[PDB]
């Protein structure tokens, strides 16, 4: 609850900002829409683009890609939002950055924005800018 | 055993003896010393390979067999999506299942039989000895069990550590060996945040043990005919490459023109690319993908031959959910994905990457 | 009570552990079942609006439904589907209206149908559940219309389509009751059976006067389809019921919900929907708390739950928090649903000791309104 | 702040949801998005259509009718919300009505609702 | 003492006793003046959204406009127009996307122009003032397009028609010098120059690369379209400021908003708008508190106050708020507005002293862009 | 004065000597047993009344002179709408200029000048007594001084209680001496929430110390031509009625077929209706108004005819912003305004009711 203060990420709840996944959400947790930690709402299009960020496991001590992937065609969800920028990069560095409505690819054209799965999809490496 | 089967693999491999005219071995078109793959010239370049008779070209490039012993057996997962196999279009089951047929296919190695592959064998006393001593006595005798025992052979030696050593400089850095460059650093974060990862990347989630950049599946991405290769395979140019479709057993229309997605490993001195060589670049090949996301006249255009790519050889089933991703790629992620592409080849063929 | 993100986290981490592979994509919400609740949130007029699909045994939202302007939300008894009537105009709260009604699939949630309603015919109101109604067949969606006057808007869900405008008298709220027919509340005090075709005139009939004309009825009275049972309280706590069963109306005993002396000391009913009735348990539940009396919209912190039959309290339960509306789940062993307003929050109550459960909470803005499906 | 008290009229401050004009509003007090307490703000679309109440005014101890007005063809303005119910009938006596958008011969045909104006129409009776 | 709800009873009171009679109508808002304020809330990615217009003197909102999802507020310096690209969907957040530019006269709050921008062509990113841009005319707005590559489109006001989408190269943000130039901020830490005709690939110039690739440039520098100064600060509170006011880049020298044991003791610059410049008196205000390096989009609650010539500290205030966003009036002795997204409230500061005037609290969801118009 | 020039007034007023042929009076039209309007049957039934000739007809309905003193000078307003004056079309500026209009009007009382009327005011030592009294001697002597001051006392007359008593029902419940019946409070509450208050209120906010209901606007409601009054009045087929308009030094368009909205006092005893007296009946009036809300055909037809209402005579600035909107009387409605009407009644023409009930 000390904003400013640095990002203490735990591994015992998905639906608080403070989870490790969600170290550079921004948005809302799909699992608070009837989504899952790594699964869109029902009724919502799954964008292939994502963002990633290199997310610190406090259980393993292990750095982790996270490859964050908008749920979209929904209005927002307005449930469990949540905004960190752990490694978060301007829009020039678009693959770092979590301002961008990340919903190319979706189906059926989807660009609203709705909520945000945090999945794993490697073991950093690293990145240069954030270890 | 397991040493014994792969060491007599190992002899098999490099013997012209289990070719018709005694010209050609595996080695010839799996060449070692080029990932696997056929450093020779033919009528269509390095699209396609020669066979044993010295005239007849495939229709589909030789592929490496570096990492080929990490793809799960074929079969149709729970979703739908068939995945593994061998050849481009999965139509071999597994490896072992394979390796007997260049030495009966007559536009390679072309032995009339698996009797008269037993009879070379034969031939060589050192095989006599090698097949004995894993397999039993009279092994060569049968030609049945000569035949699949030098498939099993060729198999086992395919799954040696020699074909996938996982030394790349990808691999050093994943064990933080080593530190990718900045340009091979962002070619990863490319690769992985865009549309490639959807394809090659072995998972969906998570991390794998042994990554090879292929998550195993088909998928049409919407090729053109290699004109000069497919002129040379003399298969007509009525013909249509099928893909999976191919395979013996799959009749659903939806894998015409699906191939398998080829391990990224060593892709940077394996050219030419795609089932049928058509790119001699691996620049081209990364572009070619553009052609889905890019409104820019240059992505209608194959930049090696000035003209437009082409007409799918197969106009449907395209993958374009997958290829369809809103994004283009710029030049400089190009050559961030080529940079990153190239820290995939085995340490053996850094020297190669020139 | 390890929590919902808890047991998630724990699951999640274990896959990792274990090297666990899984496909991202779009879930299906679980099936509906009698402890699905929905809540409809209005938003204070908002030009756009959410419904929250809920799962009231876990007290988790496992689906959302984006909507327009204060829409109906109509839940078919049975599970099969949902839907809404709902209004959208093409520069966000002005230009070209267009109302329609989206039918959407309870488990995907996707839309199976989006049918236009012409000339822009739906009553706009802070949300009456019966203000639109589900025919007890499912097959056609009856919506009010308040101007130029008083009419009924007939869509044909079955063959996704309007129908057609009916004229009605000066009567108000839709409670379906056949294939082709619902009852209205009259201004006279009357309730007005309306009988329609694909084409004529409609047949209406009025019963008699049932109420004086300074006995106020409420906007959210509680109406069972499936038991035919209209249950409508008055300012005061007074409980009409209407057996609407047999196909026409009769009049119940009068029911009391607060006693004399309560009344004496300022009890009255007050929120939105400040009525609900269990089929099964023949029992109503009515929001009430001291008040003046022209404080009827506002929350109240105890539900009297009182036999239909006889009047007798059963339960006096004291909420602990502000509920504007409240209403039960229809299976047995009830939830009673307490909705707050205020709160943005759903709480989810045994409706048998009033104990609270567990709590759904950041339901949107100005959440209003509850339905249930009655699947048994 | 005690909402189940009797409505405590003023006649000091017309944002506040106790300005005795407001007794049966409710929505939003158009004086808070730049309207005042008898015009809508700019954009908007001023209703023909009205409901009434009979709300006592504590400066000079007479009722009036306030016939108040919606302004139309925004969405709500989310500033001073308040819903009143002096006198408020159900929406079969849809002139003392309040839950209904009232919006009805606003220009363009504008019908969603913005905030309400109070203006005086009469004296009780 | 007397707020404007007090004086505005006193009035009515007034009017009444007198029997002073007027009439119901539709306000236009005061003259658009250099304290006029605008507020935008993107409403945390909802799909449609509001324009708060505020008259910054009395604190009073003057009026308001709708937008879409995630639109870009444009105001014309001048005060003779403001205008918007917004985004809507044929049902809510699902649909056909329309994306689209109105202009609006400043009084009447009514649009005057609507057009629509063909293939959706938008950027949808959390609100960058200067991802879209009017150029210095007035006569065409230029917003920027993500996919499937960096582009910037070009909008006649004039013609009230989309001309066509410019191809630039990896490249971000429109900084509008001229009629047919603009710059944009590059991957490769060169800013863009790129000058349009009516046909042909644009004309594009690089400066010299002006920052390191680990050197991280925020997405809202301030930017005085008339002053040609591009102020753009990196997340240490180190400040570029660039001069285009010639029609070519020049650098001038960086400067730092934080001391270094500031720094040390972890004070660095945070929020969304976290920067304002103050063309005439030359002056920087970032928004700034003790923060982790990640943290680099919480609210502060200190701005501090620095001549853009020299680089000293002229104030640093404590705002007594959680403060997302700053800008301030142009006018002389200016207005230092501190929007807290958090408080959904607009704090009014004396932009010398920094104590707080006056507030204006309601302002939507999550409100994070205040816009003034340069009218000297 | 005020006393002796209003009782001067009042002998003008019923004084038949002021017509060409001494058959009509003031009170001949603006019969005092009928709220100070026509009983007469004319060519048109009493939608348009007959001169002092016994051959000429009107082209509009006499009005009731209760309330006209309540009604303000014609002038325009800031907002650009006219307002006040005498006449259906406000052509004369007050009470004063209107008075002697009726008796130089050859199709009213048809004296041929103000010296013909001067002479018979001087046949009169009543008179001589009366108007020298006031005005001075010599007075009736000079005829435009005498018209001036006979116009001036007509006016005085009219501006006394006994045109204005405000005693009627609506009067005595507002003072809190009754109360309605419940069908007239219920008139009066659609009243003032439907669109008649935008037009039958004297204020648009705030409350009326004499209400007379009406704002004193002029109004284009999209009336037809009444066929037998327009023949009645011999103007012709291709006449068209441009109401305010066809004041003099009105020239805009946009004023082409607005009238004066009347008072609604006494509504219930001065049928018909409208400035051609094209309706009857009370509840007819009422109805037209659904002509632009209702979707109902009925709404189209005017029920004393069973016909539609017609095209207007004048399809040009009508008053479609306050007439369409939205919402349609229902018959209820309509039955509670005519009973709200009806409390409008001064307490003397009471028992007209009767027989219009
Ligand atoms: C004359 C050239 C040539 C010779 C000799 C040859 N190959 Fe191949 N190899 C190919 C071509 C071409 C393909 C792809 C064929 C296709 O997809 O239909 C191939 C494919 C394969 C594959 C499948 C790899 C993959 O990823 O799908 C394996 C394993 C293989 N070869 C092993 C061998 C072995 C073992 C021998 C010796 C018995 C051999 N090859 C001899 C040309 C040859
Ligand atoms: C839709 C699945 C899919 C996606 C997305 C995709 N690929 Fe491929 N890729 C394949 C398949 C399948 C082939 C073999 C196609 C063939 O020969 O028919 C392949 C071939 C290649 C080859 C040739 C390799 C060889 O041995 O010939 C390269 C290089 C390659 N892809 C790189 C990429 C890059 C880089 C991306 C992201 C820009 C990408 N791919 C996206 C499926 C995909
Ligand atoms: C032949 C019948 C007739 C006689 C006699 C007549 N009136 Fe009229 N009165 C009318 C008609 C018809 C109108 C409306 C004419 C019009 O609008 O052009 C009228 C209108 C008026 C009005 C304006 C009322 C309004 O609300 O606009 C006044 C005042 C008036 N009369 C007073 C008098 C006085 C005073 C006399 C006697 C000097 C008089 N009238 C004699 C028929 C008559
Ligand atoms: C747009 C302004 C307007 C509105 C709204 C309007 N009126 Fe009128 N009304 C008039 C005007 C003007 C006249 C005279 C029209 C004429 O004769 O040309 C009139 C005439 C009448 C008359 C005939 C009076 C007479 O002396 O002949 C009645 C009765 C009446 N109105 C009732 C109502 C009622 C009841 C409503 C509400 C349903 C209503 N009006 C709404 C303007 C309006
Ligand atoms: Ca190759
Ligand atoms: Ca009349
Ligand atoms: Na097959
Ligand atoms: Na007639
Ligand atoms: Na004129």
């Amino acid at each position: 609850t000390d904003p400013r203060a640095k990002w203490v990420p735990q591994d015992n709840d998905i639906q608080a900002c403070d989870y490790w996944r969600h170290c550079s959400i921004d948005g809302n947790i799909c699992d608070c829409s009837g989504g899952s930690l790594t699964n869109c709402p029902p009724g919502t299009k799954l964008a292939t683009a994502s963002w990633v960020a290199s997310c610190y496991n406090p259980t393993d001590g292990q750095s982790y890609l996270i490859a964050y992937r908008d749920c979209c065609g929904y209005n927002v969800s307005g449930r469990c939002p949540c905004l960190n920028t752990e490694g978060e990069l301007p829009v020039y560095r678009p693959e770092f950055a979590n301002d961008i409505i990340w919903c190319f690819g979706a189906e059926d054209d989807a660009m609203t924005y709705h909520c945000t799965i945090s999945p794993i999809v490697g073991k950093a490496s690293h990145h240069h800018h954030h270890h | 055993a397991d040493d014994a089967l792969a060491a007599l693999g190992a002899q098999l491999f490099v013997d012209p003896a289990l070719s018709r005219n005694a010209t050609q071995s595996c080695a010839t078109c799996h060449d070692p010393a080029r990932a696997f793959t056929d450093p020779r010239e033919g009528k269509a370049g390095l699209a396609v390979s020669v066979g044993d008779d010295g005239q007849s070209h495939g229709d589909r490039n030789t592929p490496t067999l570096g990492y080929a012993a990490l793809v799960p057996a074929f079969h149709r997962d729970a979703n739908g999506k068939y995945k593994g196999g061998q050849f481009w279009d999965g139509r071999a089951d597994d490896l072992k299942q394979q390796a007997g047929q260049p030495m009966l296919n007559p536009v390679q190695m072309a032995m009339p039989d698996r009797a008269a592959v037993a009879a070379r064998l034969r031939d060589d006393p050192a095989y006599r000895t090698g097949f004995e001593a894993l397999f039993g006595k009279g092994v060569l005798d049968d030609p049945e069990r000569a035949f699949d025992a030098a498939a099993e052979a060729l198999a086992a030696y395919q799954a040696t550590g020699e074909f996938s050593p996982f030394d790349s400089k990808y691999d050093r850095v994943m064990r933080g060996e080593e530190k990718f460059t900045p340009l091979e650093e962002f070619g990863y974060t490319v690769f992985i945040t865009w549309n490639c990862r959807l394809c090659h990347m072995q998972r969906k989630q998570g991390v794998a043990e042994r990554e090879t950049f292929t998550n195993f599946e088909y998928h049409n991405i919407g090729l053109p005919v290699n004109e000069t290769a497919r002129e040379a395979s003399g298969l007509g140019a009525d013909h249509v490459d099928h893909g999976l479709l191919a395979r013996p057993g799959i009749e659903d229309p939806a894998q015409s023109g699906r191939f398998k997605v080829p391990s990224l490993r060593n892709v940077a001195v394996t050219g030419p690319y795609m089932h049928n060589g058509v790119f001699t670049d691996l620049r081209t090949a990364i572009l070619f993908y553009n052609k889905y996301t890019s409104r820019r006249p240059e992505a209608k255009i194959n930049p090696e031959t000035g003209a437009p790519w082409g007409e799918p050889e197969v106009a449907r089933n395209l993958s374009l959910a997958e290829l369809q991703s809103g994004l283009m790629l710029d030049d400089g992620r190009v050559d961030a994905l080529v940079a990153f592409l190239e820290t995939l080849t085995d340490r053996r063929y850094e020297p190669l990457l020139e | 009570q390890e929590t919902q993100g808890q047991a998630a986290a724990r699951a999640a981490a274990a896959d990792l552990a274990a090297g666990q592979d899984d496909e991202p994509r779009i879930l299906e919400a679980p099936a509906p079942d009698a402890r699905r609740v929905y809540v409809n949130d209005p938003a204070h007029f908002a030009a756009v609006t959410q419904q929250f699909v809920i799962d009231g045994e876990a007290g988790r939202v496992i689906g959302m439904i984006d909507g327009g302007f204060l829409p109906n939300p109509v839940v078919a008894d049975d599970g099969s589907f949902i839907a809404h009537a709902s209004t959208v105009f093409s520069r966000i709260a002005r230009g070209e209206r267009t109302d329609y009604v989206e039918v959407f699939d309870p488990v995907t949630l996707l839309p199976t149908a989006d049918i236009e309603l012409p000339d822009a015919p739906r009553f706009l109101v802070g949300t009456y559940p019966w203000m639109t109604s589900l025919t007890p067949d499912g097959k056609t969606l009856l919506f009010y219309q308040f101007s130029p006057a008083p009419a009924v808007g007939v869509v044909d869900l079955e063959g996704k389509a309007f129908k057609r405008m009916l004229d009605v008298p000066d009567c108000y709220h839709i409670f379906p009751t056949a294939p082709d027919t619902f009852f209205m509340h009259c201004r006279d005090g009357s309730l007005a059976k309306v009988a329609f075709g694909t084409e004529g005139t409609p047949e209406i009939t009025h019963t008699e006067v049932f109420h004086p004309e300074d006995e106020f009825l409420i906007n959210h009275p509680a109406y069972s389809q499936k038991a035919g049972r209209l249950v409508w309280p008055t300012y005061t706590g007074k409980i009409h019921q209407i057996d609407l069963s047999s196909g026409d109306a009769k009049f119940l005993p009068a029911v009391e919900a607060l006693t004399e002396a309560e009344r004496a000391d300022g009890w009255r009913p007050g929120g939105w929907q400040q009525v609900a009735y269990h089929r099964a348990l023949d029992r109503i539940y009515l929001l009430v708390d001291q008040r003046d009396e022209w404080r009827h919209k506002t929350a109240s912190r105890f539900v009297v739950v009182l036999d239909a039959k006889t009047g007798e309290r059963l339960a006096k339960f004291e909420m602990g928090h502000e509920i504007d509306s409240i209403n039960v789940s229809q299976d047995e062993k009830p939830l009673l649903y307490a909705l707050s307003t205020g709160d943005k929050t759903l709480y989810i109550h045994d409706a048998e000791s009033g104990e609270e459960l567990r709590s759904v909470n950041q339901l949107g803005h100005g959440p209003q309104v509850i339905t249930t499906a009655d699947m048994g």
